[PDB]
DNA sequence: CGGATGTATATATCTGACACGTGCCTGGAGACTAGGGAGTAATCCCCTTGGCGGTTAAAACGCGGGGGACAGCGCGTACGTGCGTTTAAGCGGTGCTAGAGCTGTCTACGACCAATTGAGCGGCCTCGGCA
DNA sequence: TGCCGAGGCCGCTCAATTGGTCGTAGACAGCTCTAGCACCGCTTAAACGCACGTACGCGCTGTCCCCCGCGTTTTAACCGCCAAGGGGATTACTCCCTAGTCTCCAGGCACGTGTCAGATATATACATCCGA
């Protein structure tokens, strides 16, 4: 799934 | 004149650049818009939407259920301190409030 | 006939969580949302050319606006975002 | 029309146990309801002004929604 | 039966953990077109502008409580007082 | 050329008060103030506009923008020199 | 061609008539500008300055002086309830505050 | 021949809340103003009247903190402030 | 340019706060108070030089200045 | 002398 | 009461900033045409207001008791006042060049217009997430 | 144990896309000169360090009175159902008000100058505080 860098 | 592709999957976005552009140029913003503009701009509202449905939805998930309400928005958008920063004059309807109680009232 | 993001936040959940719905009151929430942080920037980008005396709002000027706009390690991952999206945009002319 | 009184004491106790308070005075609830009705007004004045300038008869969502703005109460959920 | 004290914290996390309104919405909306009586008279009145000022109103009240509290606390209390409800308003602003 | 409203704001202190002057740091304050209220007030009669979905600012948004920004006592005052002065204007083609 | 008359004159003003118009029309405000709000909108501006001025002037009067400063305009502004409304966000350079001790540090 | 506490003190206040000129020193303002913004560009120049700009607004900001927590420290029966009422004042003015 | 926050000396800030109308203080606030101010002045100089940046300058201006505090809420009169 | 009858 | 210590008072005086006058040039006023934005007029139907009956959740009230607010007292330490000593801020000249501001050419980019058609909205239908 | 709202399926209109033309905003290069940086020497004003004492935070105790928890009776909020019309919203049509051009011309801006308001000191009369 998309996730995120910043987390 | 060929196949029409849209300037949205040009750019690998969900956000309607098309859209965004019109918003632009009706908005009494300036004389004219460049072409780079519309695109920047669904890029970066596409990113914070991401993150911000990331966060509910794994508040609905600690939540045990499987739609998201306005109380996992609120939760995301409170636990998350650049967040928090960023929508600081925002009330959120049917959102509620953090559980947090002072130490100096506990028995 | 009413036009809103419903269709495309609704993409952007499916990308994000692919098992997980969103009500009607959250939607609106979040139609709410972008339609707010699309004023804030583009009224910073309006403020910003009138300052330089120029007559154009290009990707600059969205830059600019967005690293006043956004705190911290927020601004540092939205403008990575926006500068691949146009280099991407313009390959394809 | 004293329709102040409608805000009664339970009322106002439920709003500050949600605020986390936890021993109340007796003469809070005068205060709580004077503050209210400040804040009241200076929304309904501003919601009736744009209400009258589009030369309409009923108050709008809209129009609350942009009095609230208007003073950097920005509220999500009313379109 | 209970000391002074356990009901009020076993209410504060009662009411911490919803969402719902806690003003009864007739009296709310009497008072509503009481204050707008005096700025136009024969206005007619939306449900959701009068929800919208209902939810606006709680949260901006429930705000003002949890700033009191810190002021209550400064000064060695437990009890708010409108001392204390003067001391937040005064440093707000407003 | 830099344009302001030195003489503008010379003119209305000799007809309020003749014998008194003003100094430069003054000047520059009250020029920042005619400014900041020219800014002020064109974009609350923008917004009043946009949001009707009409085209063009007149003088029916200046007076519903001074009745949003201006104190109660102060308001009043101002619109009534607002109405004054379109009627004296008109009555003159 | 009878002679140009100025618009200021025409509405019984001080403020500039046609920089206004100028202004409003270069400002990116709407698509058209009526003809008006330029009159409506100096009337208001000199309103308010001239309602400045005096309350200046009485306060450098009160200060043995000839000539209207800085402290005299915040002094002005700050004893004013209406005007300290309007600029209650507003920093003035070399203004300083108004004299004011708490009762309960007097002796 | 000496006063007592608080008569100074007193006489400071009446003395301070008359004039207008800036109560920090130039030069040690400019380095420090200087030594900041090193951190987000290097080579910078500065005009004379930025520097004049930043140390107004940095002088009345602190002075309304102060009037702030002074209120602060009265409301708890003192007359002396402490860092804990600069605390509760910037965290009801939500800094 | 380094530990220039010491300038900020214990009588200017006495003063600072005999202006504000203070009549005690306790030796603590003097470090409290170089932080908060410490904060503020980051704050606003990071705008002011992303504005001088945007225009492709090498100076820092007064309308810099100015307009990196009228975005946060506090406007100033007498600079432009 | 111009004056304000607000005053 | 009386003395030492800051307050405001009235002398003079000198300087530099404010107020005024001039030449010119660019922006405002006058006159004319063209097109579409907005002002009326009229009709449809959505939704706001008003009323009635029942049921039961919430409010109002009185009572007893304990725990928290408030006043009083004692103590020790930390902050204010004043003096002697050290430091570096402020001022006045001088030199140098980095860079902000201005001017002229000339292309690449964006507004505008016509012709197609696929993306997005409105209306229905069903079942499973949630109370 | 359901019941109703979230999601998925068609019809269709309109707004986004492709292609081509024109004109000007802005990118680049070259030149001027102002102002921002750096240094040096002198005064003296302010920062610094120290000692003494007093007054004010702060803890501890005691009294009382006023909020809280609880049981009982009264009230009206809420919910469902019904009816009637004020007014929000849309469509058609016409005219008059604003934009865009082209002449003129004077109002405002840069610049120079010459006195007077108001900073500086000095001597003085007078409140003011504090310990007798």
């Amino acid at each position: 799934p998309r996730r995120s860098s910043r987390l | 004149r060929a196949k029409a592709k849209s300037r949205s999957s040009r750019a690998g976005l969900q956000f309607p650049v098309g859209r965004v552009h019109r918003l632009l140029r009706k908005g009494n913003y300036a004389e004219r818009v460049g072409a780079g503009a519309p695109v920047y701009m669904a890029a970066v509202l596409e990113y914070l939407t991401a993150e911000i449905l990331e966060l509910a939805g794994n508040a609905a998930r600690d939540n045990k259920k499987t739609r998201i309400i306005p109380r996992h928005l609120q939760l995301a958008i409170r636990n998350d301190e650049e967040l928090n920063k960023l929508l600081g004059k925002v009330t959120i309807a049917q959102g509620g409030v953090l559980p947090n109680i002072q130490a100096v009232l506990l028995p | 006939r009413k036009e809103s993001y419903s269709i495309y936040v609704y993409k952007v959940l499916k990308q994000v969580h692919p098992d997980t719905g969103i009500s009607s009151k959250a939607m609106g929430i979040m139609n709410s949302f972008v339609n707010d942080i699309f004023e804030r920037i583009a009224g910073e980008a309006s403020r910003l050319a009138h300052y330089n005396k120029r007559s154009t709002i290009t990707s600059r000027e969205i830059q600019t606006a967005v690293r006043l706009l956004l705190p911290g390690e927020l601004a540092k991952h939205a403008v990575s975002e926006g500068t691949k999206a146009v280099t991407k945009y313009t390959s394809s002319k | 029309r004293d329709n102040i009184q409608g805000i009664t004491k339970p009322a106002i106790r439920r709003l500050a146990r949600r605020g986390g308070v936890k021993r109340i005075s007796g003469l809070i609830y005068e205060e709580t309801r004077g503050v209210l009705k400040v804040f009241l007004e200076n929304v309904i004045r501003d919601a009736v002004t744009y209400t009258e300038h589009a030369k309409r008869k009923t108050v709008t969502a809209m129009d609350v929604v942009y009095a609230l703005k208007r003073q950097g109460r920005t509220l999500y959920g009313f379109g | 039966r209970y000391r002074p004290g356990t009901v009020a914290l076993r209410e504060i996390r009662r009411y911490q953990k919803s969402t719902e309104l806690l003003i009864r919405k007739l009296p709310f909306q009497r008072l509503v077109r009481e204050i707008a009586q005096d700025f136009k008279t024969d206005l007619r009145f939306q449900s959701s502008a009068v929800m919208a000022l209902q939810e606006a109103c709680e949260a901006y009240l429930v705000g003002l409580f949890e700033d009191t509290n810190l002021c209550a606390i400064h000064a060695k209390r437990v009890t708010i007082m409108p001392k204390d409800i003067q001391l937040a308003r005064r440093i707000r602003g407003e």
